């Protein structure tokens, strides 16, 4: 099951 | 970051018998990348490629194949080009490797 | 024993046209079991493993809007990252992702890792205690600093602990017929004469899973590294991994030499000669 803030 | 290249079969290869050649190319950044299947000189048209994955060190791989019949008389090779080759690569299939 | 699950995200920017193309894979162990690419029709997470093709539509719904959401959020970085590098619009420039989780015989968790990279070189990673970030560079520090105060490594070691292992655990379950079977390499050895006094022995191992192995040649019952070959690991394309070690000997000669193969599926190691 994948998964998210930027850089 | 130069592709590494092997050729090979699935199979033990054995003349007249149905196969796959394969062409495993690894250790390559970026991951845009040319590769062919040759029969005598010449891209055989269907080929199939693995969904693009990378190592530990970032560097990609994938797997390029299609069903080939070994015979006594006809050559096959992998031809490479990427961005870190001058020219394109041809890596000629000997079924001993 | 041991198993993990693993992503790889790979996002490639296209300054002639268009939206970066994205590609995102799953693995548990070796076997490929997932798998998404900007530039497929379907738009949609797809099954690659007999075993996960039984998840509900609420599991592939939940997995698009995942990695899409990763992207698009791929894609922003890109942009960042090009400023951040003071580089040009012109150029190809490359984000690479990989996380995923790793438990024992039991099911229980071993370690957690999320890493990522800028044009093939390490950026950001979270550490082994999943609490900090190991940032390789000053741009990498930029990001570790906003996300630091963000909650981010809390949020990636609520998912590697929980969600990750709990998911890794079901399909090991589900998959168990050929996820948890070992397939043990079909050895055999040839001999191929290179001079009339000179001959390679070539040591196959073929048709195994997983895709750890270690093949080592020995000559009177001691190591053998001179005059050797080992190539590297590689797949059959049906799922199964190949690879061969040999060596030039002298013709004649050939009982002194014995290849030793060691793998899950062997009870004990295997020896060959010719
Ligand atoms: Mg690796
Ligand atoms: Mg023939
Ligand atoms: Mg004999």
């Amino acid at each position: 099951d994948a998964t998210a803030l930027v850089r | 970051r130069t592709p590494k290249i092997q050729v090979y079969s699935r199979h033990p290869a054995e003349n007249g018998k149905s196969n796959f050649l394969n062409c495993y190319v690894s250790g390559f950044h970026p991951s845009d990348i040319e590769v062919d299947l040759l029969k005598n000189g010449e891209r055989i048209e269907k080929v199939e490629h693995s969904d693009l994955s990378f190592s530990k060190d970032w560097s990609f791989y994938l797997l390029y194949y299609t069903e080939f019949t070994p015979t006594e008389k006809d050559e096959y090779a992998c031809r490479v080009n990427h961005v870190t080759l001058s020219q394109p690569k041809i890596v000629k299939w000997d079924r001993d490797m | 024993g041991s198993h993990s699950m693993r992503y790889f995200y790979t996002s490639v920017s296209r300054p002639g046209r268009g939206e970066p193309r994205f590609i995102a894979v799953g693995y548990v162990d070796d076997t490929q079991f997932v798998r998404f690419d900007s530039d497929a029709a379907s738009q949609r997470m797809e099954p690659r493993a007999p075993w996960i093709e039984q998840e509900g539509p609420e599991y592939w719904d939940r997995n698009t809007r995942n990695v899409k959401a990763q992207s698009q959020t791929d894609r922003v970085d890109l942009g960042t990252l090009r400023g951040y590098y003071n580089q040009s619009e012109a150029g190809s420039h490359t984000i690479q992702m990989m996380y995923g989780c790793d438990v024992g015989s039991d099911g229980r968790f071993l370690r957690g890792y999320r890493q990522d990279a800028y044009d093939g070189k390490d950026y950001i990673a979270l550490k082994e205690d999943l609490r900090s970030w190991t940032a390789a560079d000053m741009a990498a520090q930029t990001t570790k600093h906003k996300w630091e105060a963000a909650h981010v490594a809390e949020q990636w070691r609520a998912y590697l602990e929980g969600t990750c292992v709990e998911w890794l655990r079901r399909y090991l379950e589900n998959g168990k017929e050929t996820l948890q079977r070992t397939d043990a390499p079909k050895t055999h050895m040839t001999h191929h004469a290179v001079s009339d006094h000179e001959a390679t022995l070539r040591c196959w191992a073929l048709s195994f899973y997983p895709a750890e192995i270690t093949l080592t040649w020995q000559r009177d019952g001691e190591d053998q590294t001179q005059d050797t070959e080992l190539v590297e690991t590689r797949p059959a394309g049906d799922g199964t991994f190949q690879k061969w070690v040999a060596v030039v000997v002298p013709s004649g000669q050939e009982q002194r030499y014995t290849c030793h193969v060691q793998h899950e599926g062997l009870p004990k190691p295997l020896t060959l000669r010719w």
